This record gives structure tokens, C-alpha cells and sequence, in this order.
DNA sequence: CAGGCACGTGTCAGATATATACATCCGAT
DNA sequence: ATCGGATGTATATATCTGACACGTGCCTGGAGACTAGGGAGTAATCCCCTTGGCGGTTAAAACGCGGGGGACAGCGCGTACGTGCGTTTAAGCGGTGCTAGAGCTGTCTACGACCAATTGAGCGGCCTCGGCACCGGGATTCTCGAT
DNA sequence: ATCGAGAATCCCGGTGCCGAGGCCGCTCAATTGGTCGTAGACAGCTCTAGCACCGCTTAAACGCACGTACGCGCTGTCCCCCGCGTTTTAACCGCCAAGGGGATTACTCCCTAGTCT
């Protein structure tokens, strides 16, 4: 029945379709556009959650905090480029010391 | 209000069936989803106007994905997006 | 007694605050500064606590990034100490000036 | 509300520099940092108050700060 | 086909601030790019401004606030006064 | 009926009001567009154009030229501080750069 | 087409540095400048080609380049 | 024979190329480089001349701005000659690395 | 029409305090 | 190198505790059917604009040869900035009150969407002379080896 | 701290070029005049959270003492980049020709908005 299950996703196709309609983006919204956008959003969320889960397990924790998300984003080559101009609240900074300051 | 709390948590349980998520970390996930949503939808809206079109279809979402996401990240996002549309049409 | 060599404790607390995720700025002085700045635009203006917290996070992140750029500029000039000329160079290159 | 820019004490600036990976600090940094922080805060709060006034409100919500930061290119996650 | 441009409008403005000064095709196409840039800049901010407050109409109030956000310092103070002066004249024919 | 008198003339402006209204309506900015919004936007655009053209003509006369070239627009924009901040991320075709040599490079 | 990066000759980079206000230029500047120019050109042309392909066209018009530049915040005036 | 001292002719060229608005990169080599770069993304592309001109002007403006930032970085380090490390520092602070 | 959002509730991952082991710095040597 | 003394980090265990993940109820936002009309796919066509090639000029690039000035390494100095200790200030942290104002509902009215005539303003075609590019020569100003 | 030879630069005049501006014809989009649905402006009520106050506790800021190491000035080496003259060489202008596809108009059909449940 639901379009999300008809497409094999977990993100809401109907909600994305409604947001596209109210969005004022265009006069008409196609049928496959919400499905495609929901699939893209699901893939990106899955990648973030994979890297964050690995970062959380490296710290002997079983729960994700913003620090793990920040570490996952900064330690990935391309996720850093995608969210370069984004500040994560309670994310901290990547531990890095220049070699010249070291004794 | 409306959020992606139910949907994000489902994706996590598929990816890490034992790891959980805190309230403040998970709100950051919500703000991320709306940020990417407006990036692709905003870029796709310009593509229709640029080509004198009035409809947003799968061809405009696909091009917006290639424009925003970097090289290797965009290639799988297109593959995941294309797969869902074909399955949706068949079913 | 014993006295640590200069720079060793200075090399420490980098390893603390790069692993710590606190605010490092006192909250009430920042709140007072925000209110003092904001009264110039509109008097009798009320602030949400989340608004002040968001302002604090954004300001601190901006200052941290500016200090990293300042450190890079200072190292570029074959120096270890950071001078305000390095802050001015970083801000000029970044487009703020 | 007077002279609260000095509320940003010297040790706070040293702590921020240490998080930024700075080993040694000169004496004029503790004033240059206050100046640049004041400029940034004025720039953000002007837009935040503009949004608040447009919304016919007397309370500066966190969403106004989020919008003002997103306008300057500094997108912030965690507050909406 | 029938392309649309601000060439007539820019030229009229030129002849009142500088009655004896011309403009080249290269220079005038830049002025067309500037106007289209600012038009999209102000209207985009106003469009977001109405969506933020869950509104459905773009009024002069939304355009005024967008001008106050985009234009810096004195450039915004004079633009607002010019904008409000036209609206009052228009409202009274 | 009655004599047609254009909306731009009712407001005293030179920039079009009907064209701006049409572009706002067909730009997918909002569901509805108010009556005074095109008038306000046209007034703002006319003010900005006049402000730039004033300095552009000043630069043109300073070079003993009667016509305006992209160099004059470049000079006018970069010389004014507020116009510079407004258009700081804009590249002007055939505009060149502002003459500025650092003092240390100047010969002793 | 191959090795056309060397078409950006040393005198051209020298003139660009002179317009930028550089008095003395090191020997290793030219290769770095050629690499930076190549990276920037690939970055812009990728988006321009994407815009061209989405329109089912085979010619890269000036508007595609203008839109690709505006996407990266360059916002070129003039053409289109 | 009359030979100018090294500083003078450089400054003369600086003034000459700051007074003008010409394109300093040749046109056919730049067009060939653009076509080579565009071969990787899609074969058999037909560039419109105005697109190549816009690319040349944008690239030239970018290079001029980068060289300005490089010059300021060089002067910051008590130097006159620009070095590739100056370009690297400018690009790193600007956010391109 | 049913899934997703208020509302309520058990409970255990995590913060804190204290004792113990130990990788690291520094002055002679 | 080296060896011991002494700080500041990891690690293990007890001990709370308050967010986290899960039931529970409910209603409104998503789904399924059906209809109509305009957006877009497809065919066909014209011309214009991009590409390819050839020939001649010549300005620009490549190369070589001094040689002087700037980059870089080494030395010395002094003073400004860390590190530690005692003292003072105010920032959290816990309660209380108290009221301005953000937020949610109910009318209803002016305002914007929309459609049918109506016509003038802006755009395409096409001159034409004047601003501007170019050259030729002379007067002016800056530079550098010499006192 | 000047001085003249020499080279680069500004200016003044004359000549030719092409495009900026003005005019004319003509559409089609802006204007008027109406109807009509509904967005939000306003009045009203609620609760809630932002502001103010007070008392306690102790963590952090501050001021000072002191040593030391690093920023800065100076000097010496040397090497490499710039100025200038000679030799290619390929950019550039002009011209010609061919065809690929980028805009256009016609026709149709089916995808999506709208309404109901």
C-alpha cells in the first residue's frame, strides 16, 4: 500500500512528495522524483550511520553522541567535502597537532 | 511536529542492530536530512526553470544529485536512486 | 621543587581540549555580551536560552577555525608564537576583510 | 549593559587557542580576538533581530539564529 | 524570439543622472546581469521569508525585510526609503 | 473604459512594474504576490542601478571618456565600500583589477 | 588532445602574477599554477558538461558555464 | 649599454598589466586545454565560443586573485619572491584544501 | 484507513568517586 | 646514554540516575478510484553556427649569458611569555515568584486569483555620423652610472 | 647630494572605422473592468517560560615571581631569477566550405492535479 514499501525504502515517499508539492519548487512534481529523493536521503543517512557506528565502537561506547558524528564526518574524504561549511553542535574538533610544535 | 525520528532510527537498526543514538545526536541527523533535502530540491527547481520546464521528474533529481554530492558518493546515490524507481514502477 | 619545561604543559591542554567537547567560555558573561550587543538594534528584547546557546556554539566554532588558520599563518612565517598580524592575514585571505 | 566584552577573559581565549592547536600566544591576541568576536556577534545578531522583528515577535528564538547563521554560510546543526 | 531585457530601463536611468553620458553594449549587458542577479537575490530571500512564517503571499513587508538583510549599511537605509516612497505614491495614484 | 496609465507611472518609477510582477508570479517564489511588492522591488532596483551608474559616470569622466565601459563599472564598484561588499563574490567581464602595489615592493 | 597544459606558458603566468602585483616569481611557481588552473578547470567543466547533458544537448553554451560558475559562488557577469 | 636594475622593469610590468583589461593567456592554447579537459567527461563535444571566453575570463580572474593572496602570504613571511608554499598556504586558508 | 505523533513507564548505559597500575618528563650523572 | 623521582594518564570496581527505548491511545495525513486537460514527447524542417583546413605576418615564446640582490644559515641578545603559587571574584546551582508574551481559535472582510476586451510600449530591422582606436611626432619625466 | 645621457611615457594633432543611438513597423503583454474564494488581520483566551531575586559553595580568574627560550636584528654566502639580445614558431587574421544540431512549429497522448472516500 505505502509507496515506501512499494519502492523498498524506509524513508517516507508520501511525506517527501507532500514537501515537494508545498515546497513551491515547481508547478508540477513527477511521480518518481519523491522516490528518487527518498532513496538518496536513505543512502546518505545509512552512510552517516555506518561511519558514526564505527566511530562509536572505536570509543568503547554503544550509543552515538554528536562527537561520534563529527569524527565520522571529518574522517571521511568526501563527507567532509559535502559538509565542509557545517558546524555540528557539541561536535568538538578533530585532534591534530602540527609537527613543528612537537619537541 | 513532524520529523524523521522514526525513519532515521529504522535505518540505524539495519546498519548497526545494537548501537543506539542519543537525543542530541539524533536531532543533528534531522537537521542534516532537511539540509540535504533543500539542496537537491532547490537545485532541481532551478533545473526546471533553466530548461523552461514546469515539472520536476526523476531526471532533475538525478542531475541535482550529481551536481551536489562529490564523485564517488554521487555514483552510489544515483545507483540507489535508480534502483528504487525501477522497483517502484514494476510494483 | 620541580618545574616543567616551557611548552610541555602548553603542548598539553591541546590534547585535552581537542578531545574535550565542552564550551570553554563562561555562559553568563557571554549572555551579557549578547544582550549588550543586541540592545543597540532593539530595546527591551527578550532572548531564548537555546538562542544564546546556538550563538555560543557558532561563535566558539568560528573562533576555533580562525585560530587554526592563525596557527598555520604563524608557522608559515617560521614562528611558534601567534601575533595579531597572523589573525589579520588569515582574515584578509578568508575574505572577511 | 556596559563593558561586557571583557567578560571574555584571557584564559577563555587561551583555551580556545589550545583547542585550535596553538602553543604560544602573544599579549595582543587577547584584544584582537575580542574585536573579531564582537564584529562576528554584531553581524549575526543584526540579522537575527531583523528576522525576529519581521516575525512580529519580541523574543529572539533559536530558529532566527539558525537562519541568520545559514545566511552567512555557517550552517549549524542541532537547534532546528 | 522576443527576448526580454532591461536595456530600455537602464538607459532611461542613465539619462537623468548623467544626461551626456553613453554606455556600450559590453557595459550594458553587465548591468542586465546585475539587475537579474539582485532580482533573484531579493525575491529568493523574500520567498524563504514567507515560508519561515508559514505565509502564502509576498507583500511589500517581505520585500522590505529582504532588502534590509541583503543590502549593507547605508545602501539598505536609502533603498528602504526609496521603496516606501514609491508604495505611498502608488497607493494614492 | 479609461485611459491606460502604466503602473510604473503611477509610482513615479522608471523600471517596469508589470514586468517585475509577471516575473515574480512566474518565478515560483510563492503562491500569491501582493500588489505593492513589484512596486517596492522596482523602486529598489532602480535605486541600485542609479547608484551604480552615478559612480560609473564619474569614473568615465575621470578618464575623459563619454561612454561607459566595463572598466568604469569595475572601478566604481571596487572603489565604493558598500558596493564592494554587495558584489564581493562577482567577476565582471573585461573589468580588470584595481591598481594596488604593496608598499614593500616599492623601491627604496 | 594531450599535454595542452604546457600551452599555459611561463610568460602568461608571469603576466598574471604581474597583474596580481607580484614582483619576483620563483621557478617552481609555473608548475603549481598550471596544476591549480587544471584543477579549477576540471571542477568548472564537470558542472558545465552536466548542465549540457541534462538538456539533451551536445554543445556547451555560455549559459552552462555561467550557471556552473554561479554554483561555486563565482557569479560571473557579462556573458548571458 | 644601459641596463635597468632588476626591480624597475618588474614594477613597470605590474603597472602596465594592472592598468589594462586584456586577456593574458593566449586563446587557442587555452581552448585546446579546455577541450582536452572536457574529453574526459563526454566525447565529441562542440564548445560554443562564448563559453570558452567565459571560461578564460573566470579562470584568469581566479588566478589573479590567487596570485594576490600568494603575494600577501609572501610578504607576511618577510619575503619578496613568491614560492609554491605561499600558494599552498593561500589555498589552505581559503578552503580549497 | 493505518501509520506516526503525544503521553506514560521500566531500566540499564553512562557519569562520578576512589584506589591501583603505568607511560612520560626532568634533573643530574 | 641513564637512572631514579615525580608528576599526570589509563584502568578496574562500586554506586546511583535520568535519558532511551518501548507500549498505548488516537486522528489526520497518506492511499486508492476516477476524471479532465494541458505539459511534454515525437516528427519534420531551416539556417546558423561550429568545425576543419589553408596561407601569410609577425608578435610572442624559447634559449643563452651575465650578475646583482634576495633567500637562507648562523650568532647573539633581551624581553616577553610560559609555569607555579597564593588570593579574590564571580559563575554555577538550587530554590522562589511573576507576569509579558508566544501560541492557538473564531469571524469576516478586503485582497489577490482569474477571465474577457483593449491598446500602447518594447523589440526587431535598418541607417549614420560621432566617439574612440591608431599612428606619427614632439615635449616630459624617470632611471642609473658617474662624481 | 647632484647631473646629464638615455629610455619610457604623456600629449597634441590628424585620420579612419563601426556601433550607439535614433527612427519606423508591429505585435502581445500590460491595463481595465468585473466576479469570487479565502488569507490573514484582529479580538480573545491560555499557559509557559523568560526575567528577576536571594543564598551558598567552590572553581576559575587574577596578580605576582621567576626563569628561559624564542623573536628579532645583524652579518656572511651564494645561487638563482631578472634583464637583455638572438632565434625560432605558432598564435592570429583572413578566407572558404560543409554539415550537425539548436531552435522552431504541428500533432497527439498520457501524467499529474484535483476531488471524493
Amino acid at each position: 500500500k505505502t509507496r515506501s514499501s512499494r519502492a523498498g525504502l524506509q524513508f517516507p515517499v508520501g511525506r517527501v512528495h507532500r514537501l515537494l508539492r508545498k515546497g513551491n519548487y515547481a508547478e508540477r512534481v513527477g511521480a518518481g522524483a519523491p522516490v528518487y529523493l527518498a532513496a538518496v536521503l536513505e543512502y546518505l543517512t545509512a552512510e552517516i550511520l555506518e561511519l558514526a557506528g564505527n566511530a562509536a565502537r572505536d570509543n568503547k561506547k554503544t550509543r552515538i553522541i554528536p562527537r561520534h558524528l563529527q569524527l565520522a564526518i571529518r574522517n571521511d574524504e568526501e563527507l567532509n567535502k559535502l559538509l565542509g561549511k557545517v558546524t555540528i553542535a557539541q561536535g568538538g574538533v578533530l585532534p591534530n597537532i602540527q609537527a613543528v610544535l612537537l619537541p | 511536529k513532524e520529523s524523521y525520528s522514526v525513519y532515521v532510527y529504522k535505518v540505524l537498526k539495519q546498519v548497526h542492530p545494537d548501537t543506539g543514538i542519543s537525543s542530541k545526536a539524533m536531532g543533528i541527523m534531522n537537521s542534516f536530512v532537511n539540509d540535504i533535502f533543500e539542496r537537491i530540491a532547490g537545485e532541481a527547481s532551478r533545473l526546471a526553470h533553466y530548461n523552461k520546464r514546469s515539472t520536476i521528474t526523476s531526471r532533475e533529481i538525478q542531475t541535482a544529485v550529481r551536481l551536489l554530492l562529490p564523485g564517488e558518493l554521487a555514483k552510489h546515490a544515483v545507483s540507489e536512486g535508480t534502483k528504487a524507481v525501477t522497483k517502484y514502477t514494476s510494483s | 621543587p620541580h618545574r616543567y619545561r616551557p611548552g610541555t604543559v602548553a603542548l598539553r591542554e591541546i590534547r585535552r581540549y581537542q578531545k574535550s567537547t565542552e564550551l570553554l567560555i563562561r555562559k553568563l558573561p557571554f549572555q551579557r555580551l549578547v544582550r549588550e550587543i543586541a540592545q543597540d538594534f532593539k530595546t527591551d528584547l527578550r532572548f531564548q536560552s537555546s538562542a544564546v546557546m546556538a550563538l555560543q556554539e557558532a561563535s566558539e566554532a568560528y573562533l576555533v577555525g580562525l585560530f587554526e588558520d592563525t596557527n598555520l599563518a604563524a608557522i608559515h612565517a617560521k614562528r611558534v608564537t601567534i601575533m595579531p598580524k597572523d589573525i589579520q592575514l588569515a582574515r584578509r585571505i578568508r575574505g572577511e576583510r | 549593559l556596559r563593558d561586557n566584552i571583557q567578560g571574555i577573559t584571557k584564559p577563555a581565549i587561551r583555551r580556545l587557542a589550545r583547542r585550535g592547536g596553538v602553543k604560544r600566544i602573544s599579549g595582543l591576541i587577547y584584544e584582537e580576538t575580542r574585536g573579531v568576536l564582537k564584529v562576528f556577534l554584531e553581524n549575526v545578531i543584526r540579522d537575527a533581530v531583523t528576522y525576529t522583528e519581521h516575525a512580529k515577535r519580541k523574543t529572539v528564538t533559536a530558529m532566527d539564529v539558525v537562519y541568520a547563521l545559514k545566511r552567512q554560510g555557517r550552517t549549524l546543526y542541532g537547534f532546528g
